[PDB]
DNA sequence: CGGGCTCCTCTAGACTCGAC
DNA sequence: GTCGAGTCTAGAGGAGCC
């Protein structure tokens, strides 16, 4: 509720005050999201790639349509895994057709609600038989480690195994927000069936390698939901402070301007602004506001959004170089030298 | 009736204005005069023509205070110059105590009484000074201290920046920044241009009545050196006359002070702080620097103590010294389109210079292919290239599966990371590439490294390899000893340049490329200018082919400017006003911008620093002409009047065609209009395009710039090669055979049609002590003729001419200052480019200040005829033929300055509109003919 | 078409010969971009985000959903322009109603072709004062044709042209010169305010935002970019059989290799450097991970083709000193460099070109 | 016999200083 | 003790102005 409210007025979410409720923020039917929410889901988007996708050869990105066209006239997508079905003989060259391999893909889906709008992260895993279970347990543990490794809370995100009607192994993974459980990425042991269903006859080009042999893959689908996966870091997150993880948060530093001379302390704050973006740290440039605020209401609206620090230069920054640095973590005050601030804020992202 | 004729039938000036400027008395011409100027005019097929009478003008001139014209010129110039005479001749006796012992380590200033003791005080406070300024150019262009001298007083002088450690100051500088030095005042430099763009109240925007004097004007003024005289000289420190050597010397204070004080040897700081030092070395070595800074300044006191009577010996008439006082207060307004400008000549400059290196690097990258098999000895290019090679110097899981398997790999990476030891210390320079690609790449510890070889330009001898330029289907080679040129293929052990012999290059012939200056010339850079023809003919083409190579001479047309100028305009030092010290009248203006900036720049001009006595500044004298294609050449149009003023100014119509015209006059009858090339200069309007340089310039198709060129060429000593030469140049449809042709026609006349000026200046110039006509300014000592014999004969004749033009401009400086103080003209000197005078003047008073420059130039052409005794003038002649004025510096007030760093101009990028050119008759019928409110 | 061979080959496109055809491919009713191309388009999409909006301090995300509900059944997004204007209001509160500011989006839009062509966009929406309004236009055009010029290795072939509207709107249309001829890759557009008036009916008191000391309602300068027909076009300027891509745009920057023997040694170099190269943000190619050994000819054109920046060859001298041979495909030079300084030099080539 | 200036980049040559 | 990467300087050719 409140942090609904501070959501829209931190420009997380869009749209009017009345235009936001819990049910079409969770079924896709909300107006949009703020640059903030816009910056924290490609965020999020990141951190999923450079967890699933880097560091491991196997996996691909993809690339599939938002239509399908042909007799089912043409329909919107629902689901990522039929693109990736569709690109399993494709990306088969790139491993040399060498199993197992997977592709992954973050784009928006249609659901009917209405049209709601989902960013879902999917990785269709494509595995040997034998292996099958093992690889699930594999990623369902990955997974799981990876949703709470962000949260300040890791003990609400949950897990449960799950049975489909055809009876093919499942696990299902959860978060707990202040409501009830709600679904945020499930897991399926779907095997062989959509890919035959999909390629039929002819199974030699489904044939891949396994040991020197070939064998048709079975597929595993884990497929999360990143705009819920953002409300849920969101609410664990939630003094208005919304600790957000340091990889997660959009905005890293807030650069401020005290008393005058104008002219050359924003000549100095734009410099500090331009090394800090060509150095990767996201600033939000609040010295260009003639009008000023109260110091302590100009760190609740830091706080209420996701600030790592807060830097102002003052007179004394012409004089000796030191700039008034605050902490979102905790209410600390502290000095540091204005060529230390890029090695500090780049050696504490590095190390969260 | 206004209408007058000489007996020669030229209009003459109307009757009002040469009654209130000659007055009745003047001697009539006699009969002889004129039977012989009418012979000679009839000769020469002049005599019977009739010209259209130019409209009377009717002008009740401001009163001349002596009896003739040259008495109310030396009294305005007296009451200009007295004041400061004055001071000059207060520091000539002064009685100064020693250095102190120990400088003082104070900001601003400090008077040092006898015995060295330190005094503070806010300014110096003296009526004359020998001032000199040091400025850290580490930090940028702020002043970092200064020592002064007065009649028993030292004065030093230490800013903030030097004195304080701080982490930052302003980049934007301020008059708070600058050293305060301000009823006449005299400062005395050895470059005082310098060291008055460093003074607070010098950037005020109302002018002050302090003026400075400088050494190096004097020097050159008494006994200076020509450009080949000081090469000379220096050669022969380290023709068949060299007396000038023992009274004569280069503009160095140490050399200055040789020649006229000839005492201990002047010795300077060998580490030279200021120029390459941080402040800290500065801080470190206070006192050395304070005593060096002092040693300068007293070697420039007596230097200027030797000098003074000199230059009054050699100068006597009192307006050379009051213009030269008039000619170093330039003042040129800017605001913060200035640094628009810079920012996007910068930006415009650098894509272009990028566009060309990606080409030029896309051309060296694909080249190094050729390494391979020895390919590159078949390449007609870059054979001749090092292709040499440097070799190399030397001296599924589990989670704690994969945690194991991580942390093991990190650790088998960071044992061998620990095999530095054996590495060199010193990284050697990319073994593996070419030594010609290696030349071409920045080493990886240089601060500003570029991927690839980002080191290549068009001026570098690889580049016209590396493009495979073609001359006339030659590919083109580089000989050492005759620059580029071209290979023939043919030789066993086409007509050009020239096959010389020297290169040895087997199976060819070398042909230099054809030079605009001819063939003791050599062709440095196949890229230049004057190829563009030839690349667009299709003799000179790339190897690429398309549009690479003329698209390359574009580029280089396009950024050659700003390529050699870029240091000097974007380091000029621009003093931006607070909003205190701007006017009120800039402050209520409706064009007033509260966020925008108002500054100044201040021009470091040397006002004598030719052996003519002309100007020079670095930048603003060598400042290009905006130009639809040159980057940055807008720079002019960047001086921008604040709101509520203008520049107004003018030009003068040929100057020196008329100076030399009406000393042939003077010298063959006492009549203007004798000689023919003195009817020539007077029957012609430059309106209907029928003066001396737009009838050239229709008689061969060059423009009228270009037959500026080929006339005053012709006039002091360019014979008919050169003519040739220009001609083949400048019209690039004209062939050999032609431009032969039209060169004898320009010069078969010249008893001939300039006989009479040419005997003139070879008169003045070969007397015992060569003067000027009308100021009666005495040439150096090192061109007299007891010093140099029959040598440098073109320079004085040229600088008997060239020195008559400078007295104009001292005689239009001195007449324009008059006028402005009689009439309180709410206006200033802005800058003199030699001939062109203009002036910083608000709006309610810009066409007051075109009057006041009509009659300006009206009372200087009237003082030139009667120092020749001429006692009349022609109508012709008599006013500008249009004042400029415009709120932005621009060779014409029309031209909107569109260039590739401006493309939507001046009115569109910025708010500057067109200006007006007015002649006489629209600022008589908008002032009344009158200066007077 | 020997472009669009290596292109299908190396997996920048993914689709059949049926379907890689010049007018499928501007249409936009080819199938999806290949693993590669998907990268490529990546990376052009980050560089366009770096340009406009991380270093400007007025440019703002928008997040503009792909349909457009109500007035009877709803429709898919035929360009961005709706939601940033729906969003207008919303995001002058983050600049403090202070003009000008920018609204931009990466996004892919439908468009019939009645078939579905879907294009991916980079739309900015610049909301500039009217006195303004002119000077901006053109400063967005030259600053938007020197960012297609900077990546291009033939900067001349992107040309713009002056065009206007049946209202008679002042604008720029972008080009890129293919060798078909000229297609529009990006469009500038000079809108007023009465398409914001149309979206917004009423007091005109919401949409007055600050020019100085004077309330204004903003001019609407609209830039719309195809960042598919952008990746066509570098592609096509790109194109020894060698795509010269940009190393900022380039999808895989470096290759890692075994040399020779001992195969299982090696395994453990490579791996480090690999995961290294990864955590310092360059994407590396396993070529070690390859069974089916080929010469050192082959590897490098099949580099060369994928544009490869840099081929690390990891070699048993390497267990020795250190030293691991690296080649480029700019200039095929081969250069020795310690295993300590592989990841600085990278960084360094990245960032500075 | 154009004259009077101005400054730049590029390149060769001589000198210096640290590393093997 | 030799030698190669910086480093300063001088000279040549091009290019702006009046
Ligand atoms: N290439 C040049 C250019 C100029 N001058 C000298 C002669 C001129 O008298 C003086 C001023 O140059 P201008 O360009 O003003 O030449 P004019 O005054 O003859 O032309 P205009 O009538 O356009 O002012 O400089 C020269 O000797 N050679
Ligand atoms: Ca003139």
């Amino acid at each position: 509720e409140a942090l609904l409210e501070i959501c829209q007025r931190r420009h997380f979410l869009s749209g009017s005050k009345q235009q936001l409720s819990r049910d079409s923020l969770l079924s896709g039917c909300h107006p949009g999201f703020g640059p903030l929410g816009v910056e924290l889901r490609k965020n999020l988007a990141a951190e999923w790639w450079t967890s699933v996708v880097v560091f491991r050869e196997q996996v691909f990105p993809v690339d599939a349509l938002h239509h399908k066209p042909g007799p089912l006239s043409g329909k919107l997508r629902e689901n990522l895994l039929h693109g990736a079905l569709e690109h399993y003989v494709n990306c088969l060259d790139l491993v040399n057709k060498r199993l197992p391999y997977g592709l992954a893909q973050i784009g928006v889906c249609f659901h009917p609600v209405s049209i709601g709008e989902k960013t879902e992260a999917s990785l269709v895993w494509f595995t040997p038989p034998r292996t099958s279970n093992q690889w699930l347990d594999f990623w369902l543990r990955h997974r799981l480690q990876w949703w709470r490794k962000f949260a300040m809370s890791p003990s609400n995100f949950s897990s449960s195994d799950c049975q489909d009607e055809e009876g093919r192994k499942g696990n299902k993974l959860y978060y707990n927000f202040p409501w009830g459980k709600e679904l945020i990425e499930t897991l399926w042991n779907l095997g062989d069936h959509e890919l035959l269903h999909m390629y039929p006859g002819n199974v030699s080009k489904l044939h891949g390698r396994d040991g020197r042999k070939n064998v048709v893959p079975c597929v595993l689908s884990v497929n999360g939901d990143l705009d819920r996966g953002m409300l849920a870091y969101l609410y664990d997150s939630f003094r208005k402070v919304l600790k957000l993880h340091p990889c997660l948060a959009p905005i890293k530093v807030a650069l401020d301007v005290g008393r005058g001379p104008t002219l050359e302390l924003r000549q100095v704050c734009q410099g500090l602004f331009n090394e800090l973006l060509e150095n990767g740290i996201s600033v939000w440039p609040g010295y260009l506001e003639t009008m000023q605020s109260s110091l302590e209401q100009l760190y609740s609206k830091y706080d209420e959004m996701s600030i790592l620090f807060t830097v102002l230069v003052t007179e004394t920054t012409l004089e000796n170089g030191l700039i008034h640095l605050r902490s979102r973590d905790t209410t600390m005050k502290e000095m540091m030298h204005i060529s230390k601030l890029k090695d500090f804020l780049i050696k504490y992202i590095s190390s969260a | 009736g206004q209408l007058r004729h000489n007996p020669l039938d030229i209009q003459m000036l109307s009757r009002g204005l040469h009654e209130q400027i000659f007055g009745q008395g003047g001697e009539m011409p006699g009969e002889a005069a004129v039977r012989r100027s009418v012979e000679h005019l009839q000769k020469h097929g002049l005599w019977g023509q009739p010209a259209v009478p130019l409209p009377d003008v009717e002008l009740r001139l401001p009163p001349l205070y002596g009896d003739n014209l040259d008495q109310h010129f030396r009294l305005l110039a007296q009451k200009q110059s007295l004041p400061y005479l004055e001071a000059a001749n207060l520091l000539l006796q002064a009685q100064l105590p020693p250095k102190p012992p120990a400088w003082a380590w104070a900001e601003g200033w400090t008077r040092y009484g006898p015995e060295g003791e330190a005094v503070p005080v806010a300014i110096p406070e003296e009526r004359a000074l020998v001032f000199d300024v040091e400025v850290c150019l580490a930090e940028g262009t702020c002043p970092t201290l200064a020592v002064a001298i007065s009649p028993s007083a030292w004065y030093s002088w230490c800013s903030q920046r030097l004195v304080e450690e701080r982490y930052s100051w302003t980049s934007q500088l301020s008059p708070a920044d600058l050293i305060p030095l301000e009823q006449e005042q005299l400062v005395v430099g050895h470059n005082v241009s310098f060291d008055r763009a460093h003074i607070r109240e010098q950037y005020l925007i109302q002018g002050s009545r302090m003026r400075f004097l400088d050494t190096m004007s004097m020097h050159m003024a008494i006994s200076g050196l020509s450009s080949f005289q000081r090469s000379l000289w220096i050669a022969a420190k380290q023709i068949s006359s060299w007396d000038w050597l023992d009274i004569s010397s280069v503009n160095s204070l140490a050399e200055v002070h040789r020649l006229y004080v000839g005492g201990p040897p002047l010795e300077k700081e060998p580490r030279e702080l200021f120029v390459k030092g941080t402040m800290k070395d500065i801080r470190e070595n206070f006192q050395d620097l304070m005593q060096y800074c002092a040693q300068d300044v007293w070697a420039t006191h007596e230097v200027f103590q030797q000098q003074l009577p000199l230059f009054l010996e050699r100068c006597p008439h009192p307006v050379t010294l009051a213009g030269m006082l008039e000619m170093g207060v330039s003042y040129l307004p800017v605001n913060q389109n200035w640094e628009r400008y810079l920012a996007e000549a910068q930006g415009t400059y650098e894509e272009l210079q990028r566009e060309m290196k990606k080409s030029l690097m896309d051309l060296a990258n694909d080249a190094c292919q050729l390494l391979s098999g020895e390919r590159y000895k078949e390449d007609p290019w870059l054979w001749d290239l090092e292709w040499d090679l440097q070799e190399f110097k030397q001296k599924p899981c589990s989670e704690e599966e994969e945690f194991q398997q991580d942390v093991m790999a990190r650790a088998c990476l960071q044992k061998l990371k620990g095999t530095t030891e054996l590495l060199p210390k010193r990284p050697q320079h990319l073994p593996g590439h070419p030594g010609w690609y290696r030349k071409l790449c920045p080493r990886l510890d240089d601060p500003a490294w570029t991927p690839g070889p980002s080191l290549l330009s068009l001026q570098m001898r690889v580049t016209p390899k590396l493009m495979a330029l073609t001359w006339d289907g030659f590919p083109l080679h580089y000989s050492e000893r005759h620059g580029w040129g071209y290979l023939v293929p043919g030789r066993r052990d086409h007509h050009g340049n020239g096959p010389y012999n020297d290169v040895d290059i087997p199976g060819c012939w070398f042909f230099k490329l054809p030079h605009k200056d001819g063939n003791s010339c050599n062709v440095g850079s196949p890229f230049a200018k004057d190829f563009l023809p030839k690349m667009e003919d299709g003799t000179l083409q790339a190897g690429p082919g398309g549009a690479s190579g003329p698209r390359a001479l574009e580029i280089n047309k396009m950024i050659s400017f700003w390529r050699n100028a870029h240091k000097r305009i974007s380091s000029q030092m621009v003093v931006w006003l607070p909003r205190s010290a701007l006017p009120r009248a800039v402050i209520r203006h409706p064009d007033y911008d509260e966020e925008g900036l108002y500054g100044a720049i201040l021009p470091q001009v040397v006002t004598a620093s030719t052996i003519t006595r002309r100007a020079v500044e670095p930048t603003w004298l060598t400042a290009s002409n905006a130009r639809p294609d040159r980057v940055g050449s807008e720079l002019k149009a960047m001086v921008q009047a604040p709101p509520g003023y203008t520049l107004v100014g003018a030009d003068v119509d040929s100057q020196e065609l008329w100076i030399a015209a009406v000393l042939g006059d003077a010298h063959f009858a006492g009549m203007h209009g004798c000689t023919a090339f003195g009817w020539m200069t007077l029957q012609g309007r430059k309106s209907r395009g029928t003066d001396l340089h737009s009838k050239t310039a229709t008689t061969v198709g060059i423009s009228r710039e270009h037959a500026k060129i080929f006339n005053y060429g012709r006039i002091y000593g360019a014979g008919q090669p050169f003519a040739e030469r220009l001609l083949m140049q400048f019209n690039h449809r004209l062939t050999q055979q032609e431009a032969a042709e039209k060169a004898q026609q320009m010069y078969a006349a010249t008893g001939g049609t300039e006989s009479e000026m040419f005997n003139k200046l070879e008169s003045i110039a070969t007397s015992d002590i060569p003067r000027t006509p009308v100021l009666g300014c005495c040439i150096s000592r090192a061109l007299e003729p007891s010093a140099v014999q029959e040598e440098f004969m073109t320079s004085r004749v040229n600088w008997v001419v060239q020195s008559s033009a400078v007295d104009y401009l001292h005689l239009m400086l001195v007449a324009m200052k008059w006028l402005f103080e009689e009439f309180a003209i709410d206006g200033r000197f802005c800058i003199s480019i030699h001939d062109e005078v203009r002036y910083l003047v608000r709006e309610e008073d810009r066409y007051r200040a075109a009057l006041a420059l009509q009659i300006t130039n009206l009372l200087t052409r009237c003082m030139f005829a009667y120092k020749l005794g001429l006692n009349d003038l022609p109508q012709s002649v008599a006013f500008f033929s249009a004042v400029d004025i415009d709120r932005c510096l621009r060779k014409e007030v029309t031209m909107d300055c569109k260039t590739p760093s401006n493309p939507t101009g001046m009115e569109r990028r910025y708010g500057i509109p067109q200006g007006e050119a007015l002649d006489i008759y629209q600022i008589i019928e908008l002032t009344k003919g009158s200066l007077e409110k």
